[PDB]
RNA sequence: GAGACUCUGGCAUGCUAACUAGUUACGCGACCCCCGAGCGGUCGGCGUCCCCCAACUUCUUAGAGGGACAAGUGGCGUUCAGCCACCCGAGAUUGAGCAAUAACAGGUCUGUGAUGCCCUUAGAUGUCCGGGGCUGCACGCGCGCUACACUGACUGGCUCAGCGUGUGCCUACCCUACGCCGGCAGGCGCGGGUAACCCGUUGAACCCCAUUCGUGAUGGGGAUCGGGGAUUGCAAUUAUUCCCCAUGAACGAGGAAUUCCCAGUAAGUGCGGGUCAUAAGCUUGCGUUGAUUAAGUCCCUGCCCUUUGUACACACCGCCCGU
């Protein structure tokens, strides 16, 4: 797309730590749960409980 | 019967809007005699007035 | 147009005296420096206001608990 | 989410809040001294 | 010059501001004089700091008015400088005395407040302070010459001088006096 | 949540260092040549002469640290909290930015490939092309521009800023020195600039100094209408903008009513950016000249706290009695 010449670029996938201080990771997790019928109550408390276990 | 008077101390504002002010004065010719009067404008302790009605003895308005 | 100190300012002034009453005296610009040296405040202006209440306070401690 | 990293750690986010204050305890402001000439 | 301060020509001395009440508010006879109108002019921050302003500078400030002329000190100095010169011819006397005499006998001594008795309009005579006498004097003199010179062949300099001379003395045919006596009339009515 | 916090403004002859922000003293290293004087020294200068081995303080250059805290003083105070006048100095401070719980059937499906449900879908509500209209006029309402003149209009000469932007864009395009021709619409040639290096010392207006006019709906005022010129584009009619001659209306400080605002603030004056093939009576920033009046209160309009009273609770735009 961006018209860079060949070989001018390189990609590195990288593991992350601290699943519970970032938020986007929690939001995208929360997405599919709500899609699959689940209770808005059980889920919201669960992610909330997990984030607090993390260190926030 | 025009008169003069210096100011001694300011008591408080008055009026429907806080424009007049209560003062106490002595007449600059005898020191014992004294009255209290309403004035308009910025007035400070240490001033001199040109009284016409030499006696009114005003009260709370 | 008014100048009152808040709880953060006052409480720390209390704690500082209750530890370091020997370091301090009656001069502001020395009391200023020692507070910087012992404590780690995030801001220059907060540093100032604390000490100014400290010094006011020492003059009370001279006489009368 | 509100982060805790108030002083530094592995990584320091713009150290501490403008209003949180920490005193250090002396342990040493006692010093019952006398005119001892302890050369050293 | 290290002993006298003119406006270039005439002097702040040889004049006697002749009252006690209107003392302490007029800066003309004081040895703290100035060669010219406006300085910087810090004299607006506090409450009573405006009392320590030279009286001509006060006058100069008030002239430029009615929107067609704002921020035109220099124009007004031209008017003032021409104005004091024309005074000099007609009577051969320091205009400063002619100025204070007007300011003296132009400040109303009595007025009525708008104490409408909580919505039932009926006033009550009161007394007036020195500083407000000084201000309404200047305001009345300035809005004299102006309306006289609006659609006329005279200019502000002549009309200013004419009203000024007629107010120093009691001429009874000047805007300043015709209003001053009116206000005293109304006060004595609802006295 | 307020405060604290961030940005900006105001101070430092102290530090740091400089042709791509950039000088200022010395040498004048040159000023040109008399560049004036004058029979000479001495004064004069803004750019023109450079590599850059003649200083950086004072613009804007920009980083660090410093500085102001009701600290010293006199009164007042439950002598606590704190308040007023002062000594040195900037003495609460221009200022903005960020902004809580609970909410309104507030607005936006015409900002979105954010989306439900209904409608339509080859003779289309899709998507292209030609033209027109969104601007049409017996009337009413609001945000603004110009003016009602002599504190002025016209004609010539003097003298000073700052925030900014600028060439190849996602599907189409710059700011301009210098010369030559004509008033501008301009138009031909060459140069500079991917930028405080070019425009650029951004030679701005109002102001200021001198001539003409003299209360005359007058040379104030410039709507309306005729005629001619040029420029953008594929295309100027319902004149899209601009220039020149003529045309020369209402309007004499505005009734009841009502808006905004107390320090570099109001007001006057004009430069830039957005929109932009063509362009500002609008908005957003910028400087420039620079006042009057207050330093108080709850009377009109509204807000917060406590006490009280209630037949209201979609909550006084309420409930409600009779003929």
């Amino acid at each position: 797309r961006f018209g860079f010449p060949e070989g001018s670029v390189e990609l590195y996938a990288e593991k992350v730590a601290t699943r519970g201080l970032c938020a986007i990771a929690q939001a995208e997790s929360l997405r599919y749960k709500l899609l699959g019928g689940l209770a808005v109550r059980r889920a919201c408390y669960g992610v909330l409980r997990f984030i607090m276990e993390s260190g926030a | 019967p025009i008169k003069l008077a210096r100011v001694t101390k300011v008591i408080g504002k008055t009026g429907s809007q806080g424009q007049c002010t209560q003062v106490r004065v002595e007449f600059m010719d005898d020191t014992s005699h004294s009255t209290i009067r309403n004035v308009k404008g910025p007035v400070r302790e240490g001033d001199v007035l040109t009284l016409l009605e030499s006696e009114r003895e005003a009260r709370r308005l | 147009m008014g100048r009152v100190r808040t709880k953060t300012v006052k409480k720390a002034a209390r704690v500082i005296i209750e530890k370091y009453y020997t370091r301090l005296g009656n001069d502001f610009h020395t009391n200023k420096r020692v507070c910087e040296e012992i404590a780690i405040i995030p801001s220059k202006k907060l540093r100032n206001k604390i000490a100014g209440y400290v010094t006011h306070l020492m003059k009370r401690i001279q006489r009368g608990p | 989410i509100m982060l805790p990293w108030d002083p530094s750690g592995k990584i320091g986010p713009k150290k501490p809040l403008p209003d949180h204050v920490s005193i250090v305890e002396p342990k040493d402001e006692i010093l019952p001294t006398t005119p001892i000439s302890e050369q050293k | 010059t290290p002993d006298i301060k003119l406006f270039g020509k005439w002097s702040t001395d040889d004049v006697q501001i002749n009252d006690i009440s209107l003392q302490d508010y007029i800066a003309v006879k004081e040895k703290y004089a100035k060669y010219l109108p406006h300085s910087a002019g810090r004299y607006a921050a506090k409450r009573f700091r405006k009392a320590q302003c030279p009286i001509v500078e006060r006058l100069t400030n008030s002239m430029m008015m009615h929107g067609r002329n704002n921020g035109k000190k220099l124009m007004t100095v031209r008017i003032v400088k021409h104005a004091f010169e024309i005074i000099h011819l007609l009577t051969g006397e320091n205009p400063l005395q002619v100025l204070v005499n007007a300011i003296i006998n132009s400040g109303p001594r009595e007025d009525s407040t708008r104490i409408g008795r909580a919505g039932t309009v009926r006033r009550q005579a009161v007394d007036v302070s020195p500083l407000r006498r000084v201000n309404q004097a200047i305001w009345l003199l300035c809005t004299g010459a102006r309306e006289a010179a609006f659609r006329n062949i005279k200019t502000i300099a002549e009309c200013l001088a004419d009203e000024l001379i007629n107010a120093a003395k009691g001429s009874s045919n000047s805007y300043a006096i015709k209003k001053k006596d009116e206000l005293e009339r109304v006060a004595k009515s609802n006295r």
